[PDB]
């Protein structure tokens, strides 16, 4: 159905044949970065529901693969599994709990 | 020596054409290949070649297929080992069976 990720398709009418318009989508423009496959955060280890951790050379953020808007590592976006002496490439960051300023207040 | 089946086959009016791409061509695109598909995962098919680690690419292909990617990275010594011995086998299996 065309070359890219897929989105539509439009049949158009031939000579003896039939002519496809396939609509695809086609990513442009990268930017090299520092990843790491897991967080070790207070002795465990979180893995991304959804996405990938990035570096942009001092913070370490969450985001998705096919596109760059980047957040915050949360609890809410990352689960734990283990404790961090497993996983090879396992780095230091914190993990914000929204949990905790709502309890404080 | 004696006459060779090749040499009636010329002489009577038969001949074979040689292909257009050479054996270097085809093995130096499957080379390219398998360096694309090794490396920058399956990005390099959709336009540019992204790259990536070859570990979390695997976390991505047990993701793919309803597994967490917790398991690879708490096994992957397991994995590298299992996809040893398979890719082993087939050396052995092509080295002896000529069906
Ligand atoms: C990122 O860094 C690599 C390694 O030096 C380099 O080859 C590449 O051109 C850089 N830029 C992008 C957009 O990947
Ligand atoms: C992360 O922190 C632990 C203990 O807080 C420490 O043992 C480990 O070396 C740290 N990681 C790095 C890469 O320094």
């Amino acid at each position: 159905c065309g070359k890219g990720y897929h989105l539509m398709s439009f049949p158009q009418s031939a000579p003896h044949g039939v002519v496809f318009l396939h609509v695809t989508y086609v990513p442009a423009q990268e930017k090299n970065f520092t990843t790491a496959p897991a967080i070790c955060h207070d002795g465990k280890a979180h893995f991304p529901r959804e996405g990938v951790f990035v570096s942009n050379g001092t913070h370490w953020f969450v985001t998705q693969r096919n596109f760059y808007e980047p957040q915050i590592i949360t609890t809410d976006n990352t689960f734990v599994s283990g404790n961090c002496d497993v996983v090879i490439g396992i780095v230091n960051n914190t993990v914000y709990d929204p949990l905790q300023p709502e309890l404080d207040s | 020596a004696a006459r060779d089946l090749i040499c009636a086959q010329k002489f009577n009016g038969l001949t074979v054409l040689p292909p257009l791409l050479t054996d270097e061509m085809i093995a130096q695109y499957t080379s390219a290949l398998l360096a694309g598909t090794i490396t920058s995962g399956w990005t390099f098919g959709a336009g540019a070649a992204l790259q990536i680690p070859f570990a979390m690419q695997m976390a991505y292909r047990f993701n793919g297929i309803g597994v967490t990617q917790n398991v690879l990275y708490e096994n992957q010594k397991l994995i590298a080992n299992q996809f040893n011995s398979a890719i082993g086998k087939i050396q052995d299996s092509l080295s002896s069976t000529a069906s």
